[PDB]
């Protein structure tokens, strides 16, 4: 088991670039696959992106394709989101989350799509 | 022969060049002719020498003809002459530390 | 044919490349991996960038079938018939064949599964003995039946091989290596030495599922003058043998996966320094997995037009 | 799947048949330029050189195979072909006019 | 291209009553479904992964079942701390186009 | 198209078969020293 710590709340003008950091601690970092998910205030959950760490490969939703980059740092064991060209829909709370898949060092992998471990949430206003 | 210097506790990249721009069979040997690291097509393999846990090569440069040898945690016992055998050519590189 | 000798060579063969290209086409058209990482790296001015080609990866059945190569019109393939064949040099009894014998294009490191056998005795072939860098190919005369399966942790598979037959086969192998090495030297067998996971272990494919079986329990004897079980582990991160690059596959099929096979060959590598000699298993280059069965075939072109001097007329 | 039996299995055999027929016709045309038309054992009017590894006819016709005889004149075949095709048949059919 | 709507949008039952929350798809998503609950002002917590397997540290009264485009999560004894919003997420497709349910209130 | 697969390949096979039969028969005439000519003479006697 691990614990996830997000960055503080940020207020951004439209047309800027917002950078969100999520640090995980408690186990080896590359044995997880991560996912950034959005929750508007009063609305439901919206999937945005999924990153696989040992390949450093990120897949995204076609709702906002071409607007975010999700990177990973195995040295600092942190997952990073970058949103450029943000508009007023994304006044919301972002969650970083991760899921275990087994021994990713030797070659075991599971394609787990469920989201077990969660952060605390970063509030953002556009 | 080619000479290269190094420092203790450092990483040194030795360069071996081939005349063809294609991944071909190569091997690295010491002065006693014991394998260090080689290729078996797309897979890297390592020798039975004392450098088994400190030898690595760049896998992305094998298409470009360069087959380097990377030494991490270099000690005084590693200062020998390495022979790169590729395409019936035997290049010699002398390491000093 | 008649009283004719021909200079056969297998280490500079051309049919091996045709095999290799056809089988890379087969694996690139049949197995669709999920995520591929191929280092492109197109320009001391170099820059390396990696592609991220993603495709849908369903599950498909996979078992090899025999393949016969045949020569077109105007060409013929010659087949050698000497039982104790060195691999190169002169074959003194050659025949003309229309299509070569049955080959199963199997992927196999550390071993030669489902291959073709020898005639009289276990044979040893190499590019150069006392070179310390060429793979030694060993062909058996009797097949070692190996059962190797996943029982109903989904990634756990046992792999039984008979003990007395393997001991007799290794005795035949060490008796045949004693011809080249002075008939009095101690022969040792180690497990592996480093490398990537598909070379240090017996890596193959069974039922569409990848198998990475340890071989530390098979090469452990030292020779002087009831059933082994192997811990196979199914992996998903693999390195492709087509080119350089990593591959992602699917989780394995829920159920039971069974395949028996006949061990017919071996790939060994000498560890010669500065006395006893240590042979450790190797492999990884699949041209060595097809030079051990296309070792007795040579394509040739007929030229039916000659000139000769006589005492003829106008 | 009757359409699959006449698109991959029915065209490659036809291509092989057409290739064999066309190869035989072009090689028989190369025979026909030399003045032999359609004979198997043909005869022509070109003096055999004292070079081109000349021996007595008994050792040529009673001791050596055709493979060794083709390997012996592997270097000198094009000169013989140029002597047959050019400056003999054109010369003979010039003399006929 | 996946669309995701579930028909029991709003539900209100008495405590101590077994309740059923349904999950509807436009096609068969096999058995790759996750059932989540979220208290307001807090991060979501996983309850069911794989649509028929229980998680670690979850009550035994939660039971998920179904197949294709037909899924039901049933709860036996309603407690006071279960007043939350529930979501079902499918992860059947590769390459991943994932989406959540719209979120039903207990 | 269906007709380019079915109808054309039979005509092509028929033309190839006719050409090959003529070539085999002309080669059999050319074996006896009678290549090309419709009428020619040989050296066996009429028993
Ligand atoms: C024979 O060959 C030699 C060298 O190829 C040449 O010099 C000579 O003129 C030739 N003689 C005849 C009669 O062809």
């Amino acid at each position: 088991e691990v614990q996830l710590v997000e960055s503080g709340a940020e207020v951004k003008k439209p047309g800027s670039s917002v950078k969100v950091s999520c640090k995980a601690s408690g186990d080896t970092f590359i044995r997880y696959s991560f996912t950034w998910v959005r929750q508007a205030p009063g609305q439901g959950l919206e999937w945005m992106g999924r990153i696989i760490t040992i390949l450093d490969v990120a897949h995204y939703a076609p709702h906002l394709q071409g607007r975010v980059t999700i990177t990973a740092d195995k040295s600092t064991s942190t997952v990073y989101l970058e949103l450029r060209n943000l508009r007023s829909d994304d006044t919301a709370v972002y969650f970083c989350a991760g899921v275990y898949e087994g021994e990713a060092d030797e070659g075991e992998y599971d394609n787990n799509g469920f989201l077990k471990h969660w952060g605390q949430g970063t509030l953002v206003t556009v | 022969k080619k000479v290269v210097l190094g420092k203790k506790g450092d990483t040194v990249e030795l360069t071996c060049t081939a005349s063809q721009k294609k991944s071909i069979q190569f091997h690295w040997k010491n002065s006693n002719q014991i394998k260090i690291l080689g290729n078996q097509g797309s897979f890297l393999t390592k020798g039975p020498s004392k450098l088994n846990d400190r030898a690595d090569s760049r896998r992305s440069l094998w298409d470009q003809g360069n087959f380097p040898l990377i030494i991490k945690n270099l000690k005084i016992e590693d200062s020998d002459t390495y022979i790169c055998e590729v395409e019936d050519q035997k290049e010699e590189v002398q390491l000093l530390v | 044919l008649e009283n004719v000798t021909e200079e056969f060579n297998m280490w500079k063969n051309n049919m091996v490349e045709q095999m290799h290209t056809d089988i890379i086409s087969l694996w690139d058209q049949s197995l669709k991996p999920c995520v591929k990482l191929t280092p492109l790296c197109v320009t001391r001015l170099i820059n390396c960038n990696t592609s991220a080609i993603t495709q849908a990866c369903p599950k498909v059945s996979f078992e090899p079938i025999p393949i016969h190569y045949c020569a077109p019109a105007g060409f013929a393939i010659l087949k050698c018939k000497d039982k104790k064949f060195n691999g190169t040099g002169p074959c003194p009894s050659v025949s003309t064949v229309q299509c070569t014998h049955g080959i199963k294009p199997v992927v196999s490191t550390q071993l030669l599964l489902n291959g073709s056998l020898a005639e009289e005795e276990v044979m040893i072939r190499s590019e150069n003995i006392t070179n310390n860098a060429k793979n030694i190919l060993v062909q058996f005369n009797t097949p070692v039946q190996i059962n190797c399966t996943r029982p109903n942790d989904i990634r756990q598979a046992h792999c039984n091989v008979s003990k007395a037959t393997w001991n007799e086969t290794l005795g035949k192998v060490v008796k045949q290596l004693r011809k080249h090495f002075g008939n009095n030297t101690i022969i040792r067998f180690a497990n592996s030495s480093g490398g990537d996971l598909e070379v240090t272990t017996h890596s193959f494919n069974c039922g569409g599922e990848f198998f990475y079986c340890n071989t530390s329990g098979l090469f452990n004897s030292t020779w002087i003058s009831d059933s082994i079980t192997l811990p196979c582990r199914i992996k998903q991160i693999i390195n492709m043998w087509q080119r350089i690059g990593q591959a992602m596959y699917a989780p394995p099929i829920q159920g039971v996966i069974r395949c028996v096979s006949n061990i017919t060959g071996l790939i060994l590598t000498r560890d010669g320094g500065s006395t006893t000699e240590t042979f450790r298993p190797g492999g990884g280059d699949m041209r060595d997995n097809w030079r051990s069965e296309l070792y007795k075939y040579k394509v040739v072109k007929i030229e039916p037009l000659g000139v000769a001097p006589t005492r003829c007329k106008r | 799947q009757h359409l699959l039996k006449l698109t991959v299995w029915g065209i490659k055999q036809l291509q092989a048949r057409v290739l064999a027929v066309e190869r035989y016709l072009r090689d028989q045309q190369l025979l026909g330029i030399w003045g032999c038309s359609g004979k198997l054992i043909c005869c022509t009017n070109v003096p055999w050189n004292s070079s081109w590894s000349n021996r007595n006819l008994s050792e040529i016709w009673d001791n050596m195979t055709w493979l060794q005889w083709d390997k012996e004149i592997s270097n000198y075949t094009q000169i013989i072909y140029g002597l047959l095709e050019e400056s003999q048949n054109q010369q003979e059919k010039n003399e006929q006019d | 291209d996946i669309v995701m709507t579930q028909s029991p949008a709003t539900l209100s039952v008495s405590p101590g009553e077994r309740a059923t929350l349904s999950c509807r798809a436009s096609e068969s998503v096999s058995s790759d479904l996750a059932w989540y609950q979220q208290k307001p002002g807090q991060a979501p917590r996983l309850l069911i992964y794989g649509a028929s397997t229980r998680a670690t540290g979850v009550p035994a009264r939660f039971s998920g079942s179904g197949s294709g485009a037909e899924f039901t999560l049933t709860i036996s004894s309603l407690q006071s701390e279960d007043f939350a919003v529930y979501y079902c997420q499918q992860y059947n497709n590769w390459p991943p186009r994932y989406t959540f349910g719209q979120g039903t209130r207990l």
